[PDB]
């Protein structure tokens, strides 16, 4: 409830702003417009892009490879939405940037944002945003 | 045990007289000095390998050994997908299906039989004592048995830690031992963000245990024919290499022209690339990917030949979903990307890199 | 007790822990039930709009539908599809105006035919569920016309085409009853029957007045098709009940919802959908409160229920909050689902005690309309 | 505030809802948009079908026919929301129906409802 | 004290007492001036979305303007015209894509042009103000586009037509300094220079790597073109101030908006549009908070006033609210706009003071860009 | 003073003395009995009225003169629209300057001059009484102030109650005396909701003091010729009505075709209507208006004829904007309007209203 706070993760809830995985997520968790924490509400169509973050996970002291995916080709959920930006760069480092409508690759060029997944990619492990 | 047996693989591994006129062994084209692949020049330069008669030229690039072990063993899965398997097109169920097809393979150490193999290893006595130690007593007087336990012994050993080491740049980094270069880490983020963990990834999602840089599945990513490779074949011009469809029991016509996802693991040090060895580079490999994404003139070219590409051998079930991602890579994720991949070299091949 | 949020959160820790790997893709929406229900935000004249796909058991939602200017939904009972009427302009609300039929798979939500509605034909009022109406078959698809008379269309869902707007009297609402039959209210006070085929002047026969010029009927009765019953609430909680069962109406006792002793108090009805009917139960839900006669479009915080029979009241709900909209879910054990506009919350009650069991909160801007399959 | 109270006009404020010539208007009033009381603002179209109220004007005791026109062609203003409906009586009596997006007669076939004007067109009989 | 709203009452109230007869009409709008002030709301990625034509003075909407998804809003420095690049779809947020520039007339808001933009070159991105940006003579459009590969796109506002994609390499932003010039911020830490004539490559110069790899700078730089001023903080809010009034990029000295002491008590800038430029004061300001390094895009309570010649503080402001951007008018004694995207309010603080002079609400559902005039 | 030029008025209006012959008189046209219209069968029916010669048709219908006097002057607003003046193309400024024209027009009561009307009123000694009790002594002896004078009076006359008496039971129900029908009441709800109000109310907002049912303006509305009011006038089959650019002065093409907006006032009892006479029943002139709003074919055709309305007279500058409303009358919105429209009656002429 303190916006400019450093941001607390917490392993508990997906669907709050605060879950582990979240940490750079910009939009709105799939999971509360019917996709999971992984996969895209139906109707919707799966970016293949990514936008890729090192989100500490509390329970296990672990940093993990965060590659947010773009559930795309819906009007945007109006559900959990969130911001955070836990490592987040300018667009010009657009690997890391997050208010990018990563829809690319979207079956059917489907283009417009409707919510965000957060699936687990590696262990790593940054330069610009390490533990 | 698995020790001994590993160990008789490492004698039938460099032991030429698994040939027939006793040129050639497994190394000779799996060279140790070269992750296991061919330093030889041939007709067609290093994209193809010549057989024990020294004339007879293979249609495929020799792919290296390591890690070769971690591919699991042929099948469909779930999604109607195939996974793994041993050969570029899974024609070989695992590592010791395949280990016997070299050996009586024409157009490579060219032995008529399982017959004469197991003549060749009666002629060595320490071949009866290894083998009978493992197999008991008269296994290689039993041609099958022979050829089956030299095909065990050398999937043994190509399982063990020598042909995996795990210990390439990329392997300490996860380790928290080292970190990569900001290019390095660059080529990584990506390599995970554009197309390519799509299929050079073992998981979806998750943290790989033992990555090698390969989903195991199948893809058409439309390469043309390599000419010269395919003139010192001899399989003709007329000839299409139908990849996975080749594969006896596969009948579906989607799996024509899809080659099995090549572990990305010291790739830096085995050029040419793909199936036919039709790229020398790395960095033109790489460059290939942009020809599906980018619109400018020079995405179309070849920048080894300045000439077109060249269409697909096999125009349909390209896996387009993938290959169109809507990303061009530019010089600088190229260059990126060719450092990651670098750290992918083991420990031993990394003096090879220069 | 445990959030579903929470659920997740342990499930996918678990997974993490355990190596398990899955792949991220499209979800297909659970199987259409009896307990799934659907909420239309026609988000205060706002030119595009939400319809939220929702799990009423687990009150989840699991999915949605994108719609234009004020549109019609409609939900086969059988559960087969659901479809809407909409309306779309090339500028966002300005230029080519675009009306469309819509036909969606219930669990991709995939559209599986788009069909154009010749000379924008669509009555655009406040979102009125009888104002667009499914043939019980699941085949047709009727929509009311205003502009520039009175007038319905009829939309072939299954050869997937518009086939014609047929002239009505001076009448109001569709209620099919029959592939080729439905029923609208009429400015004179009495039921039009129109039944009508591919050419050809429909057969309208109307049936005699069955209310004074003074009564006022709202514009969201509720109908259940299979029950060929049709509530009718007017202003003052007074309930028209007609029998269209016999593909003919027939006037059913007038029910009071609200006693004397309530009415004297200034009790009447008011809302958005202000009327509920259980068809296996044959129970009327009324939203009521205390209110001025011309507050009628305000919300309610309290719920008769009353058997549509005897007119008999079963329970007052008090709803704890400000509810525009109710609905049920026609299985035994029925909820009692109830929307709060104000909150763009779905509260989500037992329908036999009126306890609220749980709620799906941020439903678009301004959502007023629910709609549930009649499936049993 | 209690929504359920008997609607009590005032002459004072033409942006709140409880203006004496808003008592069965639905939807926003045009003036906070860029239109006027009795004006559309600039890139909509005016409607020329109306509804008409018999709104009381606590200023002078006399009840006024407010013949409430559509500003259209623009997805809805989102301020000054209201809805009123004094004497406002079900759809089949389109003349005193509010829910209807009255566009009818707007240039360029705008349908799109934007916000509302609220002009007297006579005194109540 | 007396409100817009309650003054029209008594005009209102006077006219009917007078008899005073008006024909209902279509307003215009006021001509434009240094006042006026438009706000875009994104919507938070709706697919639909509304530009607030305001009048900054009396704190009054004087018109709005319908946009797609994430439009591109740019307003001619002159007050002849705006403009946007907009994004459709025919189906809400599905089917086939169609981006587009409108330009509309000030005072009628009428669309003046409409042109396509060809196979959907628009990068859309949460609204950077330099993505799309006019040439000093109105009579050229550039937008960027990211996929394939970062790209502009050349639109020929006065002939009303698009003309061409230009290659340029990898970088970001586009600010025109001439009819066929505009700089772009590249990854490889410098300014690309990109002059195009008519046909073939554009003549891409680089400038000299003017900040390292580890430092981060924001998506809303101000720039003011008819100063030639590139005004771009960093995370840190070391402020980066690039004169192009040459033709080519001199880059001024760096200058810090905060002190040593406030960095290292975690003041840090963070919002949207957290830089405004007044071009004839030659003044920063800037909206800073108390907050950690990664919570960059939260709103700030405060804005620092600085001389972008010296890099001294003029003022701070507690600002009252969570404000997420700010701009300024450009006339003497400018206002301080201040834009919650939380409340959706514009706040029209005086700029010398940062006091509250006025308020406007209820501005859509996540307005985030402020654009201005410079009519002097 | 007031009085007594409103009673020379009276004696000049139903004098028959101001025609050629001495066989017409205002109100051999203009008759009190008929809300001041013309009862007389001509070769046109109704539509067109006899002159003098008792041959020569005119080839607009006779407009009652009931209310008249509560049009403006003619003149053009900063709308750019004109309003007000009088004839239906409005090119007589007021009533003082319209009473001249039917004395002097050959096809009306047809005197040669001024000089004639003058040596007229000369011979009677009662107007040689009033005239000079209003204008002063040898007013009859100058031809153009006794043209003035009687044109004056006539004006004057046409200013008192018994002209806009206002008691007509749509007057009645306005002062609170007594109460709409419910038809009445539907058919004024329609009134004021649906177009008409548009054209046929004074104001644009607000309330009217004395409201007449026309904004004064000049409107298109598309009617057709009326082919035997043009047969019987002898205009020719050539000749278009440009309505309101035939008033000198008016040079602008987009006024062709207009027609100044009729007061409603007594309407039930003054058919046939509009300019031409065309339509003889109310109910047609009502039905009329659909035409640009329904898309039923019978909205196409004229009911009292079976044919098509027929080509505008003049198809530009048609009022598309207003009659395009988007909403078709209804039969129960007719019988409605009707309803409301015969509450537009005076007192004295609710028996016309039975037959
Ligand atoms: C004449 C050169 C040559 C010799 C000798 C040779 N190979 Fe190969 N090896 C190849 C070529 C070429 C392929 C690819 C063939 C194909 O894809 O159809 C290959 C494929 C393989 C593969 C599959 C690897 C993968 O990623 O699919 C394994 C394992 C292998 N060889 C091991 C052996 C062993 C063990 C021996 C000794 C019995 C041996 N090879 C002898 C050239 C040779
Ligand atoms: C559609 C799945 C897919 C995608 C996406 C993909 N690859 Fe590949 N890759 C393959 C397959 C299959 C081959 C072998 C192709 C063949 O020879 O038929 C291959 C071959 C290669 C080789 C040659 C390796 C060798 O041993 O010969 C390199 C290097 C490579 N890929 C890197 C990449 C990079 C870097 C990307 C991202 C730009 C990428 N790939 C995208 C599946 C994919
Ligand atoms: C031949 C029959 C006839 C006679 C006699 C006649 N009128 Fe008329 N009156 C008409 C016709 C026909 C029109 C409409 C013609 C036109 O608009 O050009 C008309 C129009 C008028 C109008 C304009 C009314 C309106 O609403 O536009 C006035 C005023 C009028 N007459 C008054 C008089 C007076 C006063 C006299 C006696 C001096 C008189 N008329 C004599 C037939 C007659
Ligand atoms: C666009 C302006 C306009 C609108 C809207 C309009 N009218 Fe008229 N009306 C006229 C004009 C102008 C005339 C005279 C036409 C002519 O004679 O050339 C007229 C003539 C009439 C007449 C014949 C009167 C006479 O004395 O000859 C009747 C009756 C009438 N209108 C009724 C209506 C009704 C009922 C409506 C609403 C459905 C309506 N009007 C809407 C302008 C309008
Ligand atoms: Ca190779
Ligand atoms: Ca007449």
């Amino acid at each position: 409830t303190d916006p400019r706070a450093k941001w607390v993760p917490q392993d508990n809830d997906i669907q709050a702003c605060d879950y582990w995985r979240h940490c750079s997520i910009d939009g709105n968790i799939c999971d509360c417009s019917g996709g999971s924490l992984t996969n895209c509400p139906p109707g919707t169509k799966l970016a293949t892009a990514s936008w890729v973050a090192s989100c500490y996970n509390p329970t296990d002291g672990q940093s993990y490879l965060i590659a947010y995916r773009d559930c795309c080709g819906y009007n945007v959920s109006g559900r959990c939405p969130c911001l955070n930006t836990e490592g987040e760069l300018p667009v010009y480092r657009p690997e890391f940037a997050n208010d990018i409508i990563w829809c690319f690759g979207a079956e059917d060029d489907a283009m417009t944002y409707h919510c965000t997944i957060s699936p687990i990619v590696g262990k790593a492990s940054h330069h610009h945003h390490h533990h | 045990a698995d020790d001994a047996l590993a160990a008789l693989g490492a004698q039938l591994f460099v032991d030429p007289a698994l040939s027939r006129n006793a040129t050639q062994s497994c190394a000779t084209c799996h060279d140790p000095a070269r992750a296991f692949t061919d330093p030889r020049e041939g007709k067609a330069g290093l994209a193809v390998s010549v057989g024990d008669d020294g004339q007879s030229h293979g249609d495929r690039n020799t792919p290296t050994l390591g890690y070769a072990a971690l591919v699991p063993a042929f099948h469909r899965d779930a999604n109607g997908k195939y996974k793994g398997g041993q050969f570029w097109d899974g024609r070989a169920d695992d590592l010791k299906q395949q280990a016997g097809q070299p050996m009586l393979n024409p157009v490579e150490m060219a032995m008529p039989d399982r017959a004469a193999v197991a003549a060749r290893l009666r002629d060595d006595p320490a071949y009866r004592t290894g083998f009978e130690a493992l197999f008991g007593k008269g296994v290689l007087d039993d041609p099958e048995r022979a050829f089956d336990a030299a095909a065990e012994a050398l999937a043994a050993y190509q399982a063990t830690g020598e042909f995996s080491p795990f210990d390439s740049k990329y392997d300490r980094v996860m380790r928290g031992e080292e970190k990569f270069t900001p290019l390095e880490e660059f080529g990584y983020t990506v390599f995970i963000t554009f197309n390519c963990r799509l299929c050079h990834m073992q998981r979806k999602q998750g943290v790989a245990e033992r990555e090698t840089f390969t989903n195991f599945e199948y893809h058409n990513i439309g390469l043309p024919v390599n000419e010269t490779a395919r003139e010192a074949s001899g399989l003709g011009a007329d000839h299409v290499d139908h990849g996975l469809l080749a594969r006896p029991g596969i009948e579906d016509p989607a799996q024509s022209g899809r080659f099995k996802v090549p572990s990305l693991r010291n790739v830096a040090v085995t050029g040419p690339y793909m199936h036919n060895g039709v790229f020398t580079d790395l960095r033109t490999a790489i460059l290939f990917y942009n020809k599906y994404t980018s619109r400018r003139p020079e995405a179309k070219i070849n920048p080894e030949t300045g000439a077109p590409w060249g269409e697909p051998e096999v125009a349909r079930n390209l896996s387009l979903a993938e290959l169109q991602s809507g990303l061009m890579l530019d010089d600088g994720r190229v260059d990126a990307l060719v450092a990651f991949l670098e750290t992918l070299t083991d420990r031993r091949y990394e003096p090879l890199l220069e | 007790q445990e959030t579903q949020g929470q659920a997740a959160a342990r499930a996918a820790a678990a997974d993490l822990a355990a190596g398990q790997d899955d792949e991220p893709r499209i979800l297909e929406a659970p199987a259409p039930d009896a307990r799934r229900v659907y909420v239309n935000d026609p988000a205060h004249f706002a030119a595009v709009t939400q319809q939220f796909v929702i799990d009423g058991e687990a009150g989840r939602v699991i999915g949605m539908i994108d719609g234009g200017f004020l549109p019609n939904p409609v939900v086969a009972d059988d559960g087969s599809f659901i479809a809407h009427a909409s309306t779309v302009f090339s500028r966002i609300a300005r230029g080519e105006r675009t009306d469309y039929v819509e036909v969606f798979d219930p669990v991709t939500l995939l559209p599986t035919a788009d069909i154009e509605l010749p000379d924008a034909p669509r009555f655009l009022v406040g979102t009125y569920p009888w104002m667009t109406s499914l043939t019980p078959d699941g085949k047709t698809l009727l929509f009311y016309q205003f502009s520039p008379a009175p007038a319905v269309g009829v939309v072939d869902l299954e050869g997937k085409a518009f086939k014609r707007m047929l002239d009505v009297p001076d009448c109001y609402h569709i209620f099919p009853t029959a592939p080729d039959t439905f029923f609208m209210h009429c400015r004179d006070g009495s039921l039009a029957k129109v039944a009508f085929g591919t050419e050809g002047t429909p057969e309208i026969t109307h049936t005699e007045v069955f209310h004074p010029e003074d009564e006022f009927l709202i514009n969201h009765p509720a109908y259940s098709q299979k029950a060929g019953r049709l509530v009718w609430p007017t202003y003052t909680g007074k309930i028209h009940q007609i029998d269209l069962s016999s593909g003919d109406a027939k006037f059913l006792p007038a029910v009071e919802a609200l006693t004397e002793a309530e009415r004297a108090d200034g009790w009447r009805p008011g809302g958005w959908q202000q009327v509920a009917y259980h068809r296996a139960l044959d129970r009327i839900y009324l939203l009521v409160d205390q209110r001025d006669e011309w507050r009628h479009k305000t919300a309610s915080r309290f719920v008769v229920v009353l058997d549509a029979k005897t007119g008999e009241r079963l329970a007052k709900f008090e709803m704890g909050h400000e509810i525009d909209s109710i609905n049920v879910s026609q299985d035994e054990k029925p909820l009692l689902y109830a929307l709060s506009t104000g909150d763009k919350t779905l509260y989500i009650h037992d329908a036999e005690s009126g306890e609220e069991l749980r709620s799906v909160n941020q439903l678009g801007h301004g959502p007023q309309v629910i709609t549930t399959a009649d499936m049993g």
